[PDB]
């Protein structure tokens, strides 16, 4: 929730703290058992620097635990600005391109492709590069490329759970976000049975891949403007899969790999499987 | 089968033991409890 003040009277750095409320730590005052009320499933509660470690033991002695602690600073900002992706771009790799047209595609791609992450020169791929400007790989084929290649792996793929890789590469090859529960479940099943390359090939080989930017368009955020069969709660997962430019999806930070679209959020838009 | 009841003597009732105090309802609390959607009056209340 909002947090309205980032410093309290006396200077101290005010950290929001969510709770998972117990009947303890409220209870309504009517006879018969203690309950808490049902909307505090979820307790926020914001809290200086000074109190915090009073106020968190006593959660805990109850039957109260921590869910997450985070500085009222880094909240209470704004909802990333979405200047640069309501308007993707687009990159389209004319034939008989000029070296330099090549190369803005190949960086355009790198960029969509592994998110903001940084690709060290040694990272980079010298065959797959040295096949576009010759002929012979389309755009798309490259994407295949990169997508196959172990660098995307050991980011997206190996460290992360594969509900995280499935949104990892809903948005890395169509700017889409991951539209309903049934999504993540087929990508997972297909996974088990065909293996990673299969997987990976579905995503460039579907319709949707096709009609927008389907070859030799370098992909671009589809998310964050209003697509065809697209739940409006996709629009809002998307505020939650890229979080401002020069936010990355990393496997480098402190439990890199983790969920942007808690599994509930996917359920809301659809169910049935 | 008597069903003698009677007034009985002291007489004190219910409330004769309170005004005797004075607590005249300030021992008895009812609590007052906020609710995420309240309206303005039950903020003003509180
Ligand atoms: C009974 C038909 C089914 C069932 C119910 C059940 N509920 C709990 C625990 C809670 N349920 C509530 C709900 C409310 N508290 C409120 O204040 C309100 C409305 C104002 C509701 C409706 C809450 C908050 C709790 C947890 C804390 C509490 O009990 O006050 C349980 C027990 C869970 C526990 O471990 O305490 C149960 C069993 N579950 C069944 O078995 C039925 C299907």
């Amino acid at each position: 929730m909002n947090v309205l003040t980032t410093s309290s009277q006396r200077g101290g750095k005010l950290f929001k703290v969510t709770m998972t409320l117990s009947p303890a730590l409220s209870h309504h005052p009517w006879p018969s058992l203690d309950t808490y009320e049902p909307s505090q499933n979820s307790y926020s509660v914001v809290v200086p620097l000074d109190r915090l470690l009073a106020e968190m033991t006593y959660i805990k002695n109850k039957g109260g635990r921590v869910l997450d602690i985070s500085p009222a600073d880094l909240e209470a900002l704004g909802p990333p600005d979405i200047s640069s992706v309501a308007i993707p771009l687009k990159v389209e790799l004319w034939a008989k391109a000029d070296v330099s047209d090549v190369q803005a595609a190949i960086v355009a791609a790198y960029k969509q492709i592994f998110g903001n992450t940084y690709v060290l020169e040694s990272e980079r791929l010298t065959s797959a590069e040295s096949l576009l400007r010759n002929g012979s790989i389309s755009v798309r084929e490259f994407v295949r490329l990169l997508a196959k290649s172990e660098l995307y792996k050991e980011r997206f793929f190996f460290c992360t759970s594969n509900n995280r890789f499935t949104e990892l590469n809903f948005k890395h090859f169509l700017g889409r976000a991951p539209y309903n529960q049934s999504e993540i479940a087929a990508h997972l099943d297909r996974y088990q049975t065909f293996g990673y390359d299969a997987e990976i090939d579905s995503y460039i080989d579907s319709d949707e891949y096709i009609q927008a930017f389907g070859e030799n368009v370098v992909p671009y955020y589809r998310g964050f403007k209003s697509q065809s069969g697209q739940t409006v709660e996709s629009f809002n997962r998307m505020f939650k899969l890229y979080r401002g430019d020069a936010g990355s999806d990393t496997n480098l930070n402190l439990q890199g790999q983790k969920r942007r679209v808690d599994p509930k959020n996917l359920l809301r838009s659809g169910r049935g499987i | 089968y008597s069903a003698f009841v009677r007034p009985a003597d002291q007489a004190t009732a219910d409330g004769a033991a309170q005004t005797k105090l004075g607590i005249t309802a300030i021992a008895p609390d009812q609590g007052v409890e906020l609710r995420p959607n309240f309206t303005e009056a039950d903020v003003i209340t509180v």
